[PDB]
RNA sequence: UACCCGCAGAAGAAGCACCGGCUAACUCCGUGCCAGCAGCCGCGGUAAUACGGAGGGUGCAAGCGUUAAUCGGAAUUACUG
RNA sequence: GCUCAACGGAUAAAAGGUACUCCGGGGAUAACAGGCUGAUACCGCCCAAGAGUUCAUAUCGACGGCGGUGUUUGGCACCUCGAUGUCGGCUCAUCACAUCCUGGGGCUGAAGUAGGUCCCAAGGGUAUGGCUGUUCGCCAUUUAAAGUGGUACGCGAGCUG
RNA sequence: AGCCAGGAUGUUGGCUUAGAAGCAGCCAUCAUUUAAAGAAAGCGUAAUAGCUCACUGGUCGAGUCGGCCUGCGCGGAAGA
RNA sequence: ACUAUG
RNA sequence: CGCGGGGUGGAGCAGCUGGUAGCUCGUCGGGCUCAUAACCCGAAGGUCGUCGGUUCAAAUCCGGCCCCCGCAACCA
């Protein structure tokens, strides 16, 4: 009811019922920013349906949303060549078939000499140049993920966004103090009052 | 005579018991420090607690030879063992706040000062 | 004071970790009648 | 100096812990498995004598409580037993 | 009547190893040094989109373009197969300049100190150790500086092995 | 060519921009003053201002401005 | 020929 | 690069001799059970890596391009 298209990604059924997991893409304009306030933990309360008891149970539930988005210089390497050590003859004493590319701005180096001919060793060697710098943009993106989840994972209790409450039958936003009866209305889709009031307070 | 991996002992209390010189400082392939002279070591035994561990490395001075000095009359003080205070690396001041032994007048400078107040016995 | 949470460190996704806390965790009741409900003592008497 | 005599005017002089049971002393309002309490059992998830505040009450009282330490209770190292 | 297809068809009938090797030959033909070449390598210049808060050229410089050197990997097979003994280390060097330090300058996005870049300059000078057979490299601690090359990648009728 | 004087008024042309006043970027093609001046040629301000050329009168007194075609030259140009 | 879990 | 092999429902496999796509698991729907798993019944689903050729017709024959394996890269 905001025109978005709506797809399934990945699914798990649980067992017996509902979902363990579910992944939603969201195709459409301005989508990130309506739903990027509803990020974080939801408590539900009610007599459980599945309990041979019939207790109240007190359930949690994510919901986590994340937007989408979409060759190294011969300049910034030096590229020593020098003679291999082992075992052949006149022609291993004498030719410089290895080669050591060196990264001048972060340190990362490499080797080849596996080869006879030196063109192939500063050809292969450029490959685990290569890869070796693409290895520093993970140890990179992970450590700035790791870095920021790690001070996101202090809020802790605050986590927890909103609470609904279907046997004494209304919510709260915990955020803001936004609160309604209509437990059936939210349920079915009616949020706004909580998605726009967050948003126009700021989260 | 001091040169690259000879063993001193240690004049002050700074901690240290031997050290090893490392280099001679103060020139291209320069071969010897005498008496007064800056170098570099490395400290082999040193007392259980004390401002220093082993394996630390700093300056020291060299304040007695075996080799000896010589005085402009030609008079030789030798001594009879190597010796050596304790520097900071930076400063060069001396960590030690005591002084064993004697020493000598080749130290009376402006830099030394500190040392030869604190010894018991100037040559 | 900040949660001493018992995941170790968190490397992605924190929300989902706290989840899987015992921070979390099912909260269920003690009926006062039927079903799970014999008291010994009872608050006062 | 103790001690004794004179002067003025109720004047200058009351708090601390507790009140679910063990244990003497109970009701409102707030709060809603949160905040907190707690020696042990345990209390708190919207009518809380158990949390926080109020009013009242019990117990000590220039002290009252908390903690630490020893013996007791512990016949739980038993000679008595 | 033969995929005698190695197709003018050696027999009807046949695969390997030699570092235990041997003989005859070849520089007709390879490995090593030299030679010709210069794709590659190294050094330089031309164009100037852009970076440099403003400003192409203080400093950089995309897309492309023209050269030098003979230094690396090659290409060729001209020299040597009735022998031109190989990496590194030791000893002793010697030249070039495309200069690492010291000397003289110009511009600076040069206040000063301290740097950046370019031009001139080859007189002298231009580490010691740990690890590895190592050259190279990494590390430690110095230094005014620890320059880049040529000399059969200088030097075994000089040493090492 | 040199030498002296003038290079203005609506107007910071408009739009962008923290600011954009000719002169970061984008869109663009006026009349007026008349000797003539870009709705701007290069320095320069946080921005105006500042300087200065196109343009124009004065002064001075004989050849001069810059393309095409062709000859010979210079730099580019470092090694044991 | 039957069987596991809550 | 030199030689050879392989890309097929969601997964692992078969079909490659040109005219016909199967097997076990998974998915979906129904049952049994208080419920789930097992078990019983019923139904679907494959551009045959990709581009281009050859043929009346290409998963299949043939070529290029891409990815994936294996073997070889020696004597100085």
């Amino acid at each position: 009811s905001r025109g978005f298209k709506t797809e399934i990604i990945e699914e798990s059924e649980g067992e017996v019922a509902g979902i363990k997991s579910v992944t939603i893409k969201i195709s459409g304009d301005y989508a990130y920013g309506w739903l990027r306030t509803e990020t974080g933990v939801h408590r539900l309360v009610r007599k459980s349906p599945f309990d041979s008891g019939g207790r109240r149970h007190t359930s949690f539930s994510s919901a986590f949303v994340y937007p989408e988005v979409d060759e190294i210089n011969p300049a910034d390497l030096r590229i020593d060549v020098y003679r291999t050590s082992g075992a052949g003859g006149q022609h291993v004493n004498r030719t410089e078939s290895a080669v050591r590319i060196t990264h001048i701005p972060t340190g990362i180096v490499t080797q080849c000499q596996n080869d006879r001919s030196q063109h192939k060793n500063k050809d292969q060697a450029m490959k685990q140049m290569k890869a070796k710098l693409y290895e520093l943009e993970m140890q990179k993106k992970n450590a700035e993920k790791q870095a920021m989840e790690d001070n996101k994972s202090d809020i802790g209790w605050g986590s927890q966004i909103r609470s609904y409450v279907l046997d004494d039958s209304r919510i709260k936003d915990l955020r803001t103090g936004v609160e309604t009866r209509n437990t059936q209305a939210v349920l079915d889709g009616s949020l706004d009052q909580f998605i726009e009031a967050s948003l126009k307070a700021g989260l | 005579m001091i040169q690259e991996q000879t063993m001193l002992n240690v004049a002050d209390n700074s901690g240290a018991r031997r050290v090893m010189c490392i280099k001679v400082l103060g020139g291209s392939h320069r071969r010897y420090a005498g008496v007064g002279d800056i170098i570099k070591i490395t400290i082999k035994e040193a007392i259980p607690r004390g401002k220093v561990k082993k394996g630390d490395v700093l300056k020291a001075v060299v304040v007695r030879t075996k080799k000896g000095v010589r005085r402009p009359d030609g008079s030789v003080i030798r001594f009879d063992g190597n010796a050596c205070v304790l520097l900071n690396n930076n400063s060069e001041q001396p960590i030690g706040t005591r002084i064993f032994g004697p020493v000598t007048r080749e130290l009376r400078s402006e830099k030394f000062m500190k040392i030869i107040s604190l010894a018991p016995e100037v040559l | 004071s900040r949660y001493q949470h018992t995941k170790g460190q968190i490397k992605d996704n924190a929300i989902e970790a706290l989840l899987h806390d015992p921070l979390f965790r099912q909260r269920v009741e003690k009926n006062k009648k039927g079903k799970g409900s014999y008291m010994r003592k009872g608050k006062h008497g």
